[PDB]
């Protein structure tokens, strides 16, 4: 049910592996013929977080046919964040 | 009415979402499925408010309004620490760096 | 043009509902398959137009050009009202990808000649630059139509 | 009625050409601005009242005004100074105010450029 993803700085983030799997980076490493464990050595657990709560967001609020609120990103974790997108491919 | 939680202990952060009407139990039961401790040896908290097992997520003043998907409430976990309750203790995140100038207003 | 409205004159009454937090720009596209925008709807606004059936819409973010959801979907053409009934085009927040999502934010925040000052990789540079636009869209959506 | 006249004159040998600073200006800046105005689409070319079905439009209409006849008179240098060529701006807003119902979409457009039209105006340099 459940994925562990360790930001560089070692904090845990326990979310449902289907959330997880939005993004595309994470859900190849998890594909094949389970691995229930990612740590990413170059995301801050400040970017980690955000993430996670993206993922939140995109499995609550795709194919809903309730109007969506903004996913709110802060002027100080846009690049990093933005970086981090990036490489997760979400 | 869902309610989108961050379950967070020491350096661990459990993102879950569960209904206004479930209560702080079946929560407990929810960290006993990942974490691998009992509901009696779990602490949940509101702040610094230790919340009875019995009362639903909205008699403790969490709403759908304030625990959404993209901002998460927060729930306070303190674990048994041997004949004592280890006290509650939240490692905060990492900081980012300082605001560059060409995005200040 | 495949995207473009049809000369109908056939009357046909329309609500721009906007459910979004951004200021809605209504882009008629014209006979000539030309971006013709209309007056923008505060957030949370609505307004009843007069327009006319097979005429072709889609909605904008009226100070980036983001892109927006009409009835879920990007294009929005409105039938003959059944009975003087209205047509209801709701207009929502699309669930952006995260990165398109920082790309807005950081562009909300930098000038585009300071893209190149931001301690980011090259490659983020490039998608910094390239600004979401109708022309841009109206491309992909004809390919897409070509395709189905 | 219907027909369409002859849209407004752009040249005449008869009327003094002349160029300043100011209207430099008036169409590098303030026309430019405008000309590229997601609002600036009704506005371009001279009403084609048969075409849209205005009725009475030029019977109401007596001194009708667009910004591609603005924008040829100032390529031709056709106005003595910056106020003759402000009035004919002025003039294709009015036009509009009068023309159609207060509350209209078009209405709605001619106040958006008119109130950008106003910004542009206000850092007119002075003429030198
Ligand atoms: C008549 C009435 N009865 C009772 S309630 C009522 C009514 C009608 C419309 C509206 C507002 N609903 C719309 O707008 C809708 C939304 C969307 O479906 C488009 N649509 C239309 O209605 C369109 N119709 C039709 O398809 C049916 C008739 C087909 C005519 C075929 C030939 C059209 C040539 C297309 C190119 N030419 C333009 O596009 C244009 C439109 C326009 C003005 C100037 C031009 C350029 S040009 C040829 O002159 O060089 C214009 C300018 N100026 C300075 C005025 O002062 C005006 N006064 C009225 C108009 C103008 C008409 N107009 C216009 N009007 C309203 C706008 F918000 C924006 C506009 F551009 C247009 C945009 C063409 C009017 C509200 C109430």
């Amino acid at each position: 049910m459940y994925v562990k993803l360790i930001s560089s700085d070692g904090h845990e983030f326990i979310v449902k592996r289907e959330h997880a799997l939005t993004s595309g980076t994470i859900k190849a490493m998890l594909s094949g013929p389970e691995t229930n464990e990612v740590n990413f050595r170059e995301i801050p657990s400040h970017v980690l977080s955000k993430v996670c709560m993206y993922f939140t967001y995109k499995v609550r609020y795709t194919n809903s046919s309730t109007e969506i609120p903004e996913f709110p990103i802060a002027p100080e974790i846009a690049l990093e964040l933005l970086m981090a997108a990036n490489f997760l491919d979400c | 009415m869902d309610v989108f939680l961050m379950i967070r202990r020491h350096k661990t952060t459990i993102f879950t979402d569960a209904k206004e009407s479930s209560t702080v139990f079946e929560l407990k039961r929810i960290v006993e499925g990942i974490l691998k401790r009992p509901p009696d040896e779990q602490r949940l908290y509101k702040d610094d408010q230790l919340l009875d097992d019995g009362k639903t997520l909205g008699e403790c003043g969490f709403t759908s309004q304030t625990a959404r998907p993209q901002a998460p409430a927060t729930v306070g976990l303190a674990f048994r620490a041997d004949d004592t309750f280890e006290a509650l203790c939240i490692e905060p995140f990492s900081s980012p760096p300082e605001l560059p100038d060409v995005m200040k207003p | 043009p495949v995207l473009r409205s049809v000369n109908s004159r056939e009357p046909s009454q329309v609500i721009f509902c906007n459910r979004s937090p951004r200021v809605v720009l209504p882009v008629w596209l014209n006979f000539d398959g030309e971006p013709q925008p209309y007056p923008t709807l505060p957030p949370g606004t609505g307004r009843r137009i007069h327009s006319y059936r097979g005429h072709l819409w889609l909605f904008r973010d009226a100070g980036t050009h983001d892109g927006l959801l009409v009835n879920q979907t990007e294009l929005f053409v409105p039938s003959l009202n059944v009975d003087g009934q209205p047509i209801f085009a709701n207009i929502t927040l699309p669930v952006y990808t995260l990165k398109e999502r920082c790309l807005q934010v950081v562009r909300s925040l930098v000038k585009p000649e300071n893209y190149r000052r931001l301690d980011i990789v090259r490659s983020l540079y490039e998608d910094l630059e390239d600004h979401p636009n109708v022309q841009k869209d109206l491309e992909r959506l004809t390919q897409e139509r070509i395709a189905h | 009625s219907n027909a369409n006249p002859p849209p407004p004159e752009t040249s005449n040998p008869n009327k003094p050409k002349r160029q300043t600073n100011q209207l430099q200006y008036l169409l590098r800046v303030v026309l430019k601005t405008l000309w590229k105005h997601q609002f600036a689409w009704p506005f371009q070319q001279p009403v084609d009242a048969v075409k849209l079905n205005l009725p009475d439009y030029y019977k109401i209409i007596k001194t009708p005004m667009d910004m591609g006849t603005i924008k040829k008179r100032l390529e031709n240098n056709y106005y003595w100074n910056a106020q003759e060529c402000i009035q004919d701006f002025n003039t294709m807003f009015t036009n509009c105010y009068i023309y159609n119902k207060p509350g209209d979409d078009i209405v709605l457009m001619a106040e958006a450029l008119e109130k950008l039209f106003l910004q542009k105006i206000n850092e007119l340099p002075t003429e030198e």
